[PDB]
């Protein structure tokens, strides 16, 4: 079974969508990526399920770096994949299972969100959850996600499939939050004294 | 069985003279506000039977001081808000602005006018002599009011008696505890604090009046000219009268629960011992010298009497030679 | 042998609770108007207690776990409630806030109504000042109303101290490197209604 | 094979400064990208995407088309010649060149635009308006060749129409280049429906005339009612389908002429047809669209031969337009 297959299927990778062979059979759509990855010839041939050289016979040491290599590749690609129209079709499809998770702010009332990086460099932030309703980012409910690198999803990724399907933004949050201390709302003169009292310290 | 009932020496009959509505708190219908025009802003203290919190009125950008109630009893409330209603206006009592509630909770709140907080800490190192007696005189004017609507407070102590040193203003407030004198009513002898319990409320005897505030006056005023903090200090009830006991002597003790028939409990006796009548001058040091005089001490010692029928009433006390001094000018 | 009161609080999905002290409950005043709010009130405050005593212990037993919660948000307003709550604040036992921007600050358990069966416990970050539901599903069946609607806010009041400063960055929105024109929000919502 | 040139504008080029038509040398002005905020997007599929934005200092509605990683030669290339033909009849104003520091990329900032869809517009479009608006790209071409440009994409989507201002514009400078004599140029250009001849036989030595053939194909287009004309699936069934209309006859004149060797591929398939005048494209949903003038306009731009179809201004001289000259 598919290499692309497996790496979606594996525990915390539940964000990732497979990837089209057609996509990344196309030279053009990698064009940068090969100054990117270690191991770049090989990396590819693994995710590719192009058989390796019959090398790694008894490598278990250096198996094991081209393994990391094919996944910083493929995560590399899938952050400009999921840009393309058919990335987005793959994510939205996703969206409405509700694979991302839900909104964690009360009134949102549930509201699925979408992956999103703050940064586009790897090894710099891990991956976020972009609500579209609050339009706020979020860490990841369960800690099988905070191992997973922002960068493999992209900054603009959840903006640009908005522009692609203006449809799919829900309307604004009906209600708010409001304070209430005996049935009293808190004056907002109120935490200026409050916040100087922790300064004034 | 035992003990002779005692009667209050002015206003005895103002509230048998008043209608019905006066009186009688349980039958007064509290008349509503809107809570959504107050938003709270700090908390200033905490009580017993209530919170308190410093407010803004957004409807008019006021201050407002604002008194939840903890859940008690409906006749207490009931009581607290028709004490305050019918003390409004008059000099030196805290003016009820409204009175509102919050329909979830179920639990309501009492509204002031915003008094100016100047804290004892600061205070008691800037109180001078005079400073006293001009105090110590509007005190007086509130409870020569509340008094003369037919009414005693029940819990005079610094606590309760907001002073706004930068305006020279001064306020009676917390009306938890206050009641109407009905003449030849027995009452409840668990009303004030420890410190500033009267000779009738630790000796059971059930028949007091307005008098009851001019001795917790006295605790106050000896405290003030004295330095200390409290006067008669107690660790428990029965220790209190003991304190008492070794100041004024037990002689006039024994002078008081004889001619009221009032009988002691058993574990008192021994306790109390036999502690003659020591003067005033006594207690004078430099750290109050300055605050002392002949005028204070004789005004002090007419306060502080263990006969409640003895001590002086809240007109008689203003016109003191101690107030000659702050009196007009 | 273990209190009850120990007993409850040491419970799964019950990490929010504090130890009410038994001389708050021993104390008649503290529980005046609770005796209209639950059934079998002397038993269940017997069997909160410790005190001595058919699917009727199934009945008391849900009864006292309702009249323990009540006197816990009565309990945590009070300076000693604080104080307890405080300690549990400073070691994160509620949890620390989703929001990016708060990084993870600890929260503090909030109610949205008063009333018992309205809204499960949700969670107060005093940062952001925004109202979050528990990650855990631990904490998806324990009530609202028995931490109260203004248990946060009565916190701060007596404990000004305890505020932080405000977010230092805002999540700045970014695609190839252009900011979004909210005037393209406002052109996104429609095409969405128009639809 | 035999060599060509272009009858008109031939030798512009050669005669101005290198720093003209060097596009290689090109000093990229950078601008600052925080003048620009995105609002909605437009299109995709080429080498890059395009989104509506607006510029915050002034509060003006811009056109902003953020490039793929392509070329550094291809994007020197594009604002070389967008540059150079800037304020010209009909041609895309470039207002900005702006750069993403994290990202490296690159985008293009235009004047905005008011386009409405070609679908909207396809229903409405009277005799008269195709008459107005195919004058109007001949403006923008007549201009660009004189320059010693061939824009060699010309097609509906690089043509943006404001029919409530009657306003046009020449768009995606991303495939056009310089002209000097004799140059062999790719034949790789303009997508197949608007390739002419010369591209699908492998001449490489073209000029402007390559756009006034994809222009025919744009009026075919029109007055037809058939989008596109010349249907081909590949690059081989394309010359089919030119075949079957303009003859193979005049086909084989033309490789003859310049003496091109035609891929073995087309040995067979392209067979044997002859020519079907213009009068058979017409029925009754297109026949308003069609006249006496607009034929002879057509069969003058459609021809194998390239030295032999109209320029630019040629085109503008023809009877199609007389009833559009109006000042
Ligand atoms: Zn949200
Ligand atoms: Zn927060």
């Amino acid at each position: 079974v598919s290499w692309i297959s497996w790496f979606c299927g594996l525990r915390g990778n539940e964000f990732f969508c497979e990837v089209d062979e057609d996509y990344i059979q196309d030279k053009f759509n990698l064009t940068g990526l090969n100054e990117q990855v270690p191991h770049y010839r090989q990396a590819l041939d693994m995710i590719l399920d192009l058989e390796p050289d019959e090398e790694l016979e008894d490598n278990p040491n250096q198996s094991d770096l081209i393994e990391q290599a094919a996944e910083m590749l493929y995560g590399l690609i899938h952050a400009r994949y999921i840009l393309t129209n058919r990335g987005i079709a793959q994510m939205l499809e996703k969206y409405q299972q509700g694979d991302f998770g839900y909104c964690p702010r009360v009134y949102c009332e549930n509201q699925p969100m979408l992956p999103i990086g703050l940064s586009d460099i790897p090894g710099e932030a891990m991956v976020k959850l972009y609500c579209p309703k609050c339009m706020d980012v979020y860490t990841p409910k369960s800690s099988r996600h905070h191992h997973t690198d922002g960068a493999y999803f992209g900054t603009g990724f959840p903006h640009m499939l908005f522009m692609v399907h203006p449809e799919y933004r829900p309307k604004r949050p009906a209600n708010q939050f409001v304070p209430r201390l005996y049935g009293f709302k808190i004056h907002p003169m109120a935490y200026q004294l409050q916040l100087q009292a922790a300064s004034n310290f | 069985s035992g003990p002779v009932p005692s009667r209050a020496r002015v206003y005895t009959d103002v509230n048998t003279h008043r209608p019905r509505e006066y009186w009688d708190y349980e039958s007064h219908v509290v008349e509503w506000g809107n809570q959504d025009d107050y938003q709270l802003v700090r908390k200033l203290g905490r009580g017993k039977y209530s919170e308190v919190f410093e407010a803004i009125n957004i409807t008019n950008n006021e201050k407002v001081v604002v008194k939840i109630l903890k859940p008690v009893k409906k006749k207490k409330i009931k009581r607290e808000i028709k004490i305050l209603e019918n003390l409004r206006g008059g000099p030196n009592i805290i003016t009820l602005a409204d009175i509102v509630k919050d329909p979830v909770s179920r639990t309501p709140a009492l509204v002031f006018e915003h008094v100016n907080n100047t804290d004892e800490k600061q205070l008691y190192q800037t109180l001078t002599d005079y400073d006293i007696r001009f105090y110590m005189y509007e005190i007086l004017k509130a409870l020569d009011y509340c008094h003369s609507m037919g009414i005693m407070h029940r819990d005079v102590k610094p606590h309760n008696v907001m002073i706004d040193h930068e305006h020279r203003k001064l306020r009676l407030i917390d009306w938890g505890l206050a009641e109407f004198y009905h003449p030849g009513q027995e009452y409840n002898v668990r009303v004030a604090s420890r410190y500033f319990k009267g000779p009738e409320l630790l000796v059971d005897y059930q028949m007091y009046d307005y008098s009851l505030d001019m001795w917790s006056l006295g605790c106050m005023l000896a405290s003030m000219i004295f330095r200390k903090e409290p006067f008669f200090h107690g660790h428990d009830n029965y220790d209190q009268l003991v304190r008492i006991a070794k100041v004024l002597g037990t002689e006039d003790l024994y002078d008081y629960i004889d001619k009221y028939n009032i009988e002691l409990d058993p574990r008192f006796n021994d306790i109390l011992g036999r502690h003659s009548r020591k003067r005033w001058e006594r207690f004078v040091h430099s750290e109050n010298q300055h605050l002392v005089s002949p005028e204070a001490l004789d005004f002090l010692d007419k306060l502080l009497r263990y006969d409640h029928q003895s001590r002086l009433t809240a007109r008689e006390a203003m016109e003191h030679p101690y107030f000659y001094t702050v009196v007009k000018d």
